[PDB]
């Protein structure tokens, strides 16, 4: 099996976690105006996005 | 192990990594679970 | 949706690294070994390097 | 198998291991597969012996590549224990590399020795 | 500093408290809580917390009803330890020791640690019974509760047996059984103290397989190290060392081999005897003593490893034929030759069978 | 029988007191070492 999709795959995992982190904090503020306490009593962005939904 | 994978069911293809896990984790617990330096005990009077 | 794409990308890279180097997966795991593969570039070019490297 | 430069037990192995021991006494000797690999990749290496008694031989199959790249002669002896006490290590040395300097009779012995290795390959 | 030494010995002898710094620093010790939370805590509160835990342990087992009647009674909130005559402190240490033998199996559970935390925070078992409390937490010497014990434990009321724990009290980390076993080799005071515990919990049928396996482990590696010490090669020294080794270990094995109702410690003593005949070159009369007692302390549940010990003992015995009672109970073994073939697949059985069949010629 | 003590220590290193194999099996490990 081939290794170029290993190196591109983990590069896409790095940019994936980066862009998901900035988009995650983006919904932290972007809902944080209407309801500020959710980021304080909820640190995690995954459960944050689920409870915003 | 990566040299074995790179120059040649999966528990015969993975025949180096399991031996290195057993030796390397056994080696871990013999490193960590070690006694401290031997110290004298003194009584109430310094005896 | 990007969190779900993180989950199935992680299962992709885990199963793929199990198919490419099972010795690595049964030492340190797909992510860390995949990042070693990504640093040196490839599997033979990781194998040409000594243990201190 | 993959040991196509197999050294012959009629005293070519013996001259290899003897020159291993003399280079060990002149400190011209990088022992073990990793330090051998460092000497070949850094290009200090003048000759390199491996051991075909390796239990998985894949763990020393990687250095004939970089020895073909650096154009240094490699040859296999059939016992890592004989290579190990040929070095003087008290463990099994699996692959050894031996360098040279500007002026030594050891460098002359390396020259004649890889002349014989060139008669193999 | 003669008066300083005599008053220092009075102060380390002093089992009570007389200033408020030591009421607060004495009431501060606890397994569960923190010091700042444990200082300002009355005894009805701790009795509520614990006796919730002892309700739980009284659901989980059944032999705790008399300790509901005495130790975890509603009246035992108001029993100061240091205003009690020595007959009362002796009887209370009897009930404390029997309760602690009883608890010592379930000790990884929070109801057990709640009940033990009432014994510590009122009866001060960490200040009056440290040999039995170190002897009961000492099998669980890897869990963190043993390190909370090593942080409430008074450093100079600890038996000289157990004083190897001093750098482990000093730096709060659990000790290894390398250290436990090493001081069990050098101090016979320690190795007897473990075996005085384990045999005391088995006369009242309160054993558990972590206690059995822990004790048999320490006797195993400890008697290995002792034999490696006691070897000298000088003939009278190794004779005298063999006698000293038999005088140290002797009575422990002499009850453990015969203790039929605890087949665990019966098998552990089989194990140490097998180590002892294997590595230690003991005399033929000693080995006939081990074989005859092994033969007497005999069970259906300990048939199969006891036969292996007969093969070891008979194999390292220098004389040729066996002696009497061994041949009689091996007659009473049901599947003799088949069991000895299954043993002979992994051991050597031929000197045992030779001593048997030669004794049958001599019957 | 010469047996280095570290192999019997290796019999008693893992699975500390609880979760150890039962001592019929541990005794088979010990007597099989001897």
């Amino acid at each position: 099996k081939v290794d170029v999709m290993i190196v591109h795959a983990v590069a896409l995992l790095d940019e994936l976690d980066k862009e998901l982190n900035v988009m995650a904090m983006r919904v932290k503020e972007w809902y944080g105006w209407h309801f500020p306490e959710l980021g304080k009593i909820l640190p995690d962005n995954l459960s944050y996005a689920r409870v915003v939904l | 192990s990566v040299r074995t994978d790179a120059f040649e069911d999966d528990e015969t293809r993975a025949a180096v990594g399991i031996q290195a896990r057993a030796k390397l984790e056994n080696n871990l617990r013999l490193l960590e679970g070690k006694p401290l330096n031997k110290g004298v005990a003194l009584g109430p009077n310094g005896i | 949706e990007r969190s779900e794409y993180r989950r199935q990308l992680a299962e992709y890279l885990q199963n793929r690294m199990k198919a490419i180097s099972p010795n690595m997966t049964e030492l340190i795991g797909a992510l860390v070994g995949a990042r070693l593969i990504a640093h040196s570039g490839s599997l033979v070019n990781l194998a040409k390097n000594p243990g201190s490297t | 198998s993959a040991a196509w430069p197999k050294a012959e037990d009629p005293a070519l192995v013996q001259e290899l291991l003897d020159c291993v021991q003399q280079a060990s006494h002149y400190r011209q000797l990088k022992k073990g597969a990793n330090e051998t690999t460092k000497s070949v990749n850094r290009g200090t290496s003048e000759l390199v012996i491996l051991a075909a008694d390796t239990q998985p031989l894949s763990i020393v199959l990687h250095i004939p590549l970089i020895c073909e790249e650096k154009n240094v002669p490699y040859v296999y002896v059939p016992s890592k224990v004989a290579l190990g006490r040929a070095c003087g290590v008290s463990r099994a040395v699996i692959a050894v590399s031996l360098t040279s300097n500007e002026a030594s009779d050891l460098n002359s012995k390396i020259r004649a020795l890889r002349d014989k290795v060139e008669r193999l390959a | 500093s003669s008066l300083a030494q005599q008053l220092a010995q009075i102060a380390a002898n002093s089992r009570s408290s007389f200033n408020v710094k030591a009421l607060k620093a004495s009431h501060s010790k606890s397994l569960i809580w923190e010091p700042r939370v444990a200082v300002s805590q009355t005894f009805a509160e701790i009795y509520s917390q614990c006796y919730e835990g002892f309700k739980e342990l009284c659901h989980l087992d059944s032999r705790f009803v008399p300790f509901d009647a005495t130790l975890f009674s509603a009246q035992s909130q108001e029993v100061d330890r240091t205003q009690m005559t020595a007959e009362e402190n002796a009887a209370l240490d009897k009930r404390v020791d029997s309760f602690l033998h009883l608890v010592g199996s379930r000790l990884r559970l929070m109801p057990a640690i709640k009940a033990v935390e009432w014994l510590i925070r009122r009866f001060r078992i960490h200040e009056f019974n440290t040999g039995t409390l170190l002897a009961t937490f000492l099998p669980y010497h890897t869990i963190p509760a043993f390190v909370t014990l090593l942080s409430i434990l008074p450093v100079q009321r600890i038996p000289i047996e157990y004083r190897f724990l001093d750098p482990y009290i000093k730096s709060l980390t659990p000790p290894p059984r390398a250290a436990i076993v090493q001081q069990a080799t050098n101090r016979p005071d320690l190795l007897s103290a473990i075996s005085r515990y384990t045999l005391d919990s088995c006369r009242a049928k309160q054993e558990y397989p972590g206690l059995i396996s822990f004790w048999g482990g320490i006797m195993a590696e400890a008697v290995n190290g002792m034999i490696d010490k006691m070897r000298s090669g000088r003939r009278a020294i190794q004779l005298e060392n063999d006698h000293l080794l038999l005088q140290q270990i002797g009575p422990v094995l002499s009850e453990a081999m015969v203790m039929k109702d605890v087949p665990g410690i019966q098998i552990a003593s089989y194990m140490v005897v097998a180590i002892l005949a294997a590595k230690g070159s003991l005399n033929d009369n000693i080995l006939t003593a081990f074989m005859e007692q092994l033969v007497h302390g005999w069970t259906v549940d300990t048939l199969r490893p006891g036969l292996v010990c007969l093969t070891m003992l008979a194999q390292h015995r220098s004389a040729k034929q066996l002696s009497g009672r061994v041949a009689k109970a091996v007659i009473k073994v049901p599947d003799l030759v088949s069991s000895l073939r299954d043993i002979s697949k992994e051991h050597q059985v031929d000197k045992l069978a030779n001593g048997l069949v030669l004794a049958f010629v001599d019957r | 029988v010469v047996v280095a003590p570290q192999r019997l220590a290796e019999i008693f290193n893992a699975a500390p007191a609880f979760a150890m194999p039962p001592i019929e099996d541990v005794f088979y490990q010990v007597a099989s070492l001897f």
